[PDB]
């Protein structure tokens, strides 16, 4: 099989212009197709031979002669912020990369912390909550009950349509016995020079 | 006042660029627009199509233009010349070029060609018609129309030759699709591709920019001679063309019974050899498997037909012209059945292209020797001729130069419609299969079609046209 | 058009298999090379093709997983899956371009090996005796095996967080940012009944 890969999984892209990268592991000969996937939509095919579109949008270019190809936006829009996809078809086993766009926006992180509540502890469980609802780049979340630890399920949302900022949920589950040694902190490290920890006794 | 011998050396030189030009285009348009133009099979029968057959809608038409050119201070023919040559040569170095453009390749391609096809019209058109301009007696005219006969062969063992010796020097990497993904199990790590000095598309673009290059400027060399070395005499006597009496001269000659049959054979004969000269460079390389050799098998065939020509020559002054005519297209019949029954012996492909040189040879020499035996029974029979063989052969190249292009058009769309992969590795069944009909059923069904015409023809060789030749003591 | 119509979202178990279908219309589904994919929160993966007039292509990762069948007398192409557990993800059919190699359309069914079919629970996370302008609310939904749909009141400052697997069941959560709070519910819609709509107290 010949190694095809993506180096930014996510970029960053306002208006202007923005230029996806693909990168082969073999001389495929300008055989790459690019491909925009939507979320909840199956690929559609933009690009292919390197250069040629498929009844796509003038803004939508191709560009690349061996080993290294690129995809150019003359000028992104709102559907424009999807997933993209380099294929080769120089050899018979086809392989992809991956990348998607996103929105540029400012900073600025958030924090909350919610403990379990009676009905969760009153069928054995407890569940402690913490809520990280605006901020833009990359965060993570660190539960410290004494020591960190390691028992917690995070997920994630996509980028607001409004805000353009990203959230975070990440619950600890912990059992009606291991509820023993008391407070509870989440802390968060974003592009802010300090983690902000909320805490619950 | 005679012909100089260097100035029927310049006017035969300068017909070269023409068959060098038409022999690279006939036997490499095809591939460079299928894997080396990475177009789709459907754009380029489109291009191939379009280009013939404005080849032929601008033959007559830059005929009758040519017919109304006045007397210039440099000639009737060589204005047409000079201003033709460097449009020309820009568009055919065009043609082989490859634009990066996002959409609309084919029509790049489309406009490059019907552009040189008209240039080349303005260039040869007046050119053919210079043999009338260059000397007032007949004897000349001959000498110079056979030292142009034989350089036009020369020319296109030339072209043939360069094109195929400069693209075929830089080769270039091939898609493997999935029937190419025979192994999976096995595994077969056999890494040598890369310890090589690796070639790439780009290098095969460079090499046809290369060869398009040098034809260009063969082109540009040989009008120079043919501009400085021939001098038009501007005869007193000229001829008007008489457009509806050159129609109603075409329905004579449509309507009389040798020539018509004359037609009908060689047209049928030249379009199963320009299929083959059309589909047989992809038949080497994805069903004779020689992918890099194919620009050899290519330069014997053309070898064979220069050293058979002299071969059929002698046959037709010692064995008559009937058998000739009757051996010479059907000896091509076995090769071509046994190039596709066999598997791909490269002794058998080269005996065979020897074999099919030789065909081509006959093929394409013996009906000019048939020609003054149905001439002088055409004079006999229609006692008033004025331009009759002029419009015979306009007759001919028009039709073959409409279903030739008809013909690769349908035959680069079969291959679409059969799978065939842009520069694959190897083609699927569907696609050899249809490469195997493209060479052993279409032509051998038109060999047949011409041989059958050629059966019927109330000449019968000398033994009434001798005859008519007595008539023509005469008269 | 030349378009592709699958099978529903399949939810097989651990052990079992699953063939998933992909009807072709608007061309000749015996002159192209129909293809099968695989998208698992990640890139797309490559499982196999198929001529539906001749030959199966697989890759070497997939080869004894899939088995691909073409019914040309329907204009159908089959991809049968064998033992699961990590090939819950998304396929999509496209059929190939019969020179160039890429995909010029495509399909999309879902595939999700699991095991069990629950009941959410769902519990009012909610402030733990804090206030400063704006608050945060929430609600954790806990122990489903569907797709939920979680509303709020006709308040739009809600961000549902995706879904995740602990086990075998789905968790979710919720957030609303009220600055002012007389009154809030959570209100959950699942597909096994279940629409249970819990109110947000204090402490
Ligand atoms: C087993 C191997 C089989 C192999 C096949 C390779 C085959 C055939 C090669 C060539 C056929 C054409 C080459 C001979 C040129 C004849 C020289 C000449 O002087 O004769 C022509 C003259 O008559 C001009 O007219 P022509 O129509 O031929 O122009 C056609 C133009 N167009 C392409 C648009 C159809
Ligand atoms: C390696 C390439 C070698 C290849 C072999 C293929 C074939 C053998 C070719 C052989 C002899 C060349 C035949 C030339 C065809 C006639 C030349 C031509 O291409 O013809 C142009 C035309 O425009 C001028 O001659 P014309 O019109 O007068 O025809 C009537 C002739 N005549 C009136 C005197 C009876
Ligand atoms: C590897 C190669 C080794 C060796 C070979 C050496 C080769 C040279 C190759 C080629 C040049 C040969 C050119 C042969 C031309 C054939 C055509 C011919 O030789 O003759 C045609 C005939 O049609 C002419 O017509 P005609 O002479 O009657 O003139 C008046 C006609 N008309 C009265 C009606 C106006
Ligand atoms: C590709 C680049 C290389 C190209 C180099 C240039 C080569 C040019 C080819 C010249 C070949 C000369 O060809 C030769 O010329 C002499 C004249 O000297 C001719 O001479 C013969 O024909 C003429 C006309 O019938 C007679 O008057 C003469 O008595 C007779 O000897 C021959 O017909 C020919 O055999
Ligand atoms: C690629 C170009 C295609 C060909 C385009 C046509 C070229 C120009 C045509 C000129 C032919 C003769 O042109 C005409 O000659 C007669 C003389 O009899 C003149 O009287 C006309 O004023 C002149 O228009
Ligand atoms: C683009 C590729 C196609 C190439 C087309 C080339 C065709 C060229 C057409 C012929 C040239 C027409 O231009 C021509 O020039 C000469 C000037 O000497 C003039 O023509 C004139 O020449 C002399 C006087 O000089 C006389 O015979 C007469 O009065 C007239 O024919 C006209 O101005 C025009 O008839
Ligand atoms: C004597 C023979 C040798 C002659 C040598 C002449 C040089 C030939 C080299 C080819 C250079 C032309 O290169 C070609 O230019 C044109 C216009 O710029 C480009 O064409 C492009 O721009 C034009 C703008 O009008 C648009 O139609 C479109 O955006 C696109 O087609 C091609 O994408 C490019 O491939
Ligand atoms: C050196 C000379 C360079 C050549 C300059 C002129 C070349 C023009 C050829 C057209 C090239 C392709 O142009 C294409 O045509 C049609 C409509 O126009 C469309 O398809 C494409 O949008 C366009 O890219
Ligand atoms: C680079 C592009 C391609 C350019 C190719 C140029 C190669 C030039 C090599 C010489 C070609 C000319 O070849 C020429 O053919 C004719 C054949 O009838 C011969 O001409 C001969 O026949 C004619 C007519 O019967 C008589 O005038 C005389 O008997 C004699 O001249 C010449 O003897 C020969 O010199
Ligand atoms: C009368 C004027 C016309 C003259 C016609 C002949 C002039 C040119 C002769 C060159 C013939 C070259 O003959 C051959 O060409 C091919 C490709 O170029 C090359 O062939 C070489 O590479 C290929 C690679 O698969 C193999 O067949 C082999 O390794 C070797 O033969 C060599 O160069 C030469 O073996
Ligand atoms: C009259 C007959 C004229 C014959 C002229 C023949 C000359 C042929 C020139 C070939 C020179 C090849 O030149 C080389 O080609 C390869 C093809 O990719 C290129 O790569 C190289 O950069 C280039 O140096
Ligand atoms: C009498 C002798 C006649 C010899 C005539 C020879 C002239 C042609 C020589 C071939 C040189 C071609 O040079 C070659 O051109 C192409 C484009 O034009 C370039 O190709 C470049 O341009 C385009 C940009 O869109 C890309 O498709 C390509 O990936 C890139 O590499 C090559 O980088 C360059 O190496
Ligand atoms: C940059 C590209 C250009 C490169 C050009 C390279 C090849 C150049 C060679 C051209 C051939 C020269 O040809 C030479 O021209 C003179 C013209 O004075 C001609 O000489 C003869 O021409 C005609 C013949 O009908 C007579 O009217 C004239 O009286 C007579 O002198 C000869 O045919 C030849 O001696
Ligand atoms: C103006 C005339 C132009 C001259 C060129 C015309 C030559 C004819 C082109 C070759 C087309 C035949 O090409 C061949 O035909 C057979 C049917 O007979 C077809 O065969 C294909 O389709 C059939 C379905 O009907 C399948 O059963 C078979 O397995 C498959 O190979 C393909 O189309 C092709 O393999
Ligand atoms: C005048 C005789 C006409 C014969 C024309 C040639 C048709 C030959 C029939 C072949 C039918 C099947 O052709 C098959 O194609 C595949 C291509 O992958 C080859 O492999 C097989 O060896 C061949 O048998
Ligand atoms: C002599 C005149 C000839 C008739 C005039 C030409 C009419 C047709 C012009 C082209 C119209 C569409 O062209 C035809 O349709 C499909 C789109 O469905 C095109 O597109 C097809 O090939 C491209 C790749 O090359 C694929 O990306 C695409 O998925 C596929 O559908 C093809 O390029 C062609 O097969
Ligand atoms: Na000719």
């Amino acid at each position: 099989a010949l190694d095809i890969n993506s180096p930014e999984a996510e970029k960053n892209a306002k208006g202007a212009r923005a230029r996806i990268t693909c990168n082969a592991g073999n001389q495929v000969g300008s055989a790459v197709a690019w491909f925009n996937q939507r979320p909840g939509d199956p690929a559609s095919l933009l690009t292919y031979w390197a250069a040629t579109e498929k009844g796509v949008a003038g803004k939508q270019s191709a560009q690349g002669a061996s080993t290294k190809f690129s995809m150019s936006s003359a000028g992104p829009e709102a559907p424009s912020l999807s997933s993209y996809w380099c294929l080769l078809f120089e050899k018979g086993a086809f392989s992809f990369g991956g990348s998607k766009l996103n929105p540029r926006e400012g900073a600025g992180p958030q924090a909350s912390i919610l403990p379990p509540s009676a009905d969760l502890n009153t069928s054995g469980g407890a569940a402690v909550v913490c809520f990280l609802p605006n901020w833009y780049g990359n965060i993570t979340v660190q539960w410290k009950t004494e020591a960190p630890q390691s028992q917690a399920n995070m997920s994630w949302p996509g980028q607001a349509g409004a805000n353009a900022a990203y959230a975070m949920a990440a619950v600890l589950a912990i059992t009606k016995g291991d509820y023993g040694p008391g407070s509870f902190t989440c802390n968060a490290s974003n592009r802010g020079t300090g983690p902000f920890a909320m805490s619950l006794n | 006042s005679r012909l100089s011998v260097c100035s029927k050396l310049c006017y035969a030189i300068g017909g070269a660029p023409y068959q060098i030009t038409g022999c690279a285009i006939g036997f490499f348009l095809q591939i460079y627009l299928l894997d080396v133009a990475l177009l789709d099979p459907f754009y380029a029968s489109i291009i191939l199509f379009v280009g013939r057959a404005w080849d032929a809608v601008t033959d007559p038409t830059v005929g009758f233009l040519v017919s109304r050119t006045p007397w210039t201070r440099f000639g009737r023919m060589m204005p047409w010349i000079v201003l033709s040559t460097p449009f020309a040569v820009l568009c055919y170095f065009l043609i082989w070029y490859v634009p990066s453009v996002d959409q609309g390749k084919v029509v790049w391609y489309l406009i490059f060609y019907c552009c040189f096809q008209t240039l080349q019209t303005c260039f040869h058109v007046p050119y053919s018609a210079l043999t009338m301009f260059i000397s007032t007696e007949q004897k000349e005219r001959d000498s110079a129309t056979a030292y142009r006969m034989t350089v036009e062969v020369l020319g296109t063992l030339i072209g043939t030759a360069i094109q195929g010796q400069i693209v075929g020097m830089a080769n270039a990497p091939c898609i493997s699709t999935e029937i190419d993904l025979q192994s999976t199990g096995l595994e077969v790590a056999p890494d040598v591709q890369i310890t090589d000095p690796h070639v790439s598309l780009q290098d095969l673009r460079n090499a046809y920019m290369i060869a398009s290059g040098v034809i260009c400027a063969i082109y540009v060399v040989c009008a120079v001679v043919l501009f400085l070395g021939v001098k038009e005499q501007k005869d007193t006597c000229r001829v008007r063309t008489e457009p509806m009496s050159f129609f109603q001269g075409i329905c004579m000659v449509m309507g009389h019974g040798p020539y018509a049959k004359l037609v009908m054979g060689f047209l049928f004969t030249s379009l199963a050899f320009m299929l083959l000269e059309g589909n047989f460079a992809l038949f080497c390389i994805y069903n004779l498997g020689f992918r890099n050799d194919f620009q050899n098998v290519l330069l014997v065939i053309m070898l064979s037909a220069t050293l058979a020509i002299p071969f059929w020559q002698w046959f037709l002054t010692k064995f008559g012209k009937k058998t000739a005519v009757y051996i010479g297209t059907t000896s091509v019949v076995p090769f071509l059945i046994s190039v596709v029954l066999v598997p791909s012996s490269l002794a058998v492909t080269y005996i065979a292209s020897f074999a099919a040189g030789v065909s081509v040879a006959a093929a394409f020499l013996l009906p000019w020797s048939m020609l003054p035996d149905v001439v002088d029974d055409f004079k006999v029979q229609n006692p008033e001729s004025q331009g009759h063989e002029a419009i015979f052969y306009s007759f001919y190249v028009f039709f073959t130069k409409f279903a030739s292009g008809v013909s690769l058009g349908v035959s680069t769309l079969s291959l679409d419609f059969a799978g065939y992969v842009t520069r694959g590795c190897t083609q699927p069944g569907e696609v050899k299969l249809t490469l195997k009909i493209l060479v052993s059923a279409a032509p051998i069904v038109l060999i047949i079609i011409g041989l059958l015409i050629f059966i019927s023809y109330p000449i019968n060789e000398e033994k009434r046209q001798g005859n008519r030749k007595l008539l023509n003591e005469q008269r | 058009a030349s378009k592709l119509e699958l099978s529903g979202p399949a939810e097989p178990r651990g052990s079992k298999s699953a063939q998933i279908t992909c009807k072709a219309k608007g061309f000749p589904e015996a002159r192209f090379w129909v293809f099968w994919l695989f998208q698992r929160a990640a890139a797309l993966d490559w499982p196999a093709a198929n001529f539906s007039g001749g030959p199966v292509q697989f890759e070497s990762r997939f080869q004894g997983n899939a088995s691909l069948k073409g019914s040309q007398a329907q204009a159908n192409a089959e991809l049968n899956i064998g033992a699961l557990g990590s090939s819950t993800a998304t396929y999509r059919c496209g059929w190939k371009l019969a020179n160039g190699g890429f995909f010029p359309s495509w399909g999309g069914a879902n595939v999700n090996g699991a095991a069990g079919a629950k009941a959410p629970a769902v519990y009012p996370v909610e402030i733990s005796g804090a206030g400063t302008g704006s608050v945060t609310l929430g609600c954790l939904v806990k122990g489903y095996n569907a797709k939920p749909n979680l509303t709020w009141p006709g308040a739009s400052g809600a961000l549902t967080f995706p879904s995740e697997l602990n086990g075998a069941l789905w968790n979710l959560a919720s957030a609303v940012t009220g600055s002012g709070f007389p009154s809030a519910t959570c209100a959950v819609g699942f597909g096994a009944a279940t629409d249970v709509d819990k109110k947000v107290a204090a402490a």
